[PDB]
C-alpha cells in the first residue's frame, strides 16, 4: 500500500533546468544545486525591523569553468527579472535556524528564506566549501 | 482590503501574506557591526 517517491531524479529535468539558466546568463554551464523557492530579505537598521525585497524566485547556483569561478542566480517569477550576483570569498556566514544570516560591506544585514530549512542548509553548505576551497 | 480572521482553526495559505522572520536580541545587532568596524 504506502509507496515512497523516488529519490533519484531524471536527467531530461536537469537538461530543462540548465536551458533557462543558459537565456539569461550565457556562461552557466552547469547547476551545483536549485531551491525550488527562494526570497531575498534585507534588514533595516535604523528602523529595526526586516524589509521583504521585490526578488521573489527560484534559486540556483551556477558554475563555469572560467573567471568567475562561481555565481549565484535568482530567476524572479512575479517580476519576470533577472537579478545576478558573483560570489566573493570574504563574505562571513552564521546560522540562524530556519533563517540563513550573512554579514555584507558597510555593516549591512542581509538573509535568505527558503521554502524548507532543510534545503537551505544543503546550499549553505556549498558555499561554505567554496569559501575555504579555490 | 481583506480582513483576516479573529480566530483560526489551522494554518491555511493567504497570498499576498509576507513570513515574519524572527528577531535575535539586541546584541546580535551591536556585535556584526563592530566586527565589520576596525
Amino acid at each position: 500500500g504506502p509507496h515512497m517517491a523516488d529519490l533519484m531524479a531524471d536527467e531530461s529535468i536537469t537538461r530543462m533546468n540548465l536551458a533557462a539558466i543558459k537565456k539569461i546568463d550565457p556562461y552557466a554551464k552547469e547547476i551545483v544545486d536549485s531551491s525550488s523557492h527562494v526570497a531575498f530579505y534585507t534588514f533595516n537598521s535604523s528602523q529595526n525591523e526586516w524589509e521583504k525585497t521585490d526578488v521573489e524566485g527560484a534559486f540556483f547556483i551556477y558554475h563555469r569553468n572560467a573567471e568567475p569561478f562561481h555565481s549565484i542566480f535568482i530567476n524572479n517569477r512575479l517580476n519576470t527579472t533577472s537579478f545576478v550576483e558573483p560570489i566573493t570569498g570574504s563574505l562571513e556566514l552564521q546560522s540562524q535556524p530556519p533563517f540563513l544570516l550573512y554579514r555584507n560591506e558597510r555593516s549591512r544585514i542581509r538573509g535568505f528564506w527558503f521554502y524548507n530549512s532543510e534545503e537551505c542548509d544543503r546550499i549553505s553548505g556549498l558555499v561554505n566549501g567554496l569559501l575555504k576551497s579555490k | 482590503g481583506p480582513q483576516d480572521p479573529l480566530l483560526q482553526q489551522q494554518r491555511a495559505p493567504f497570498p499576498g501574506q509576507m513570513p515574519n522572520l524572527p528577531k535575535p536580541p539586541l546584541f546580535w545587532q551591536q556585535e556584526a557591526q563592530k566586527q565589520e568596524a576596525l
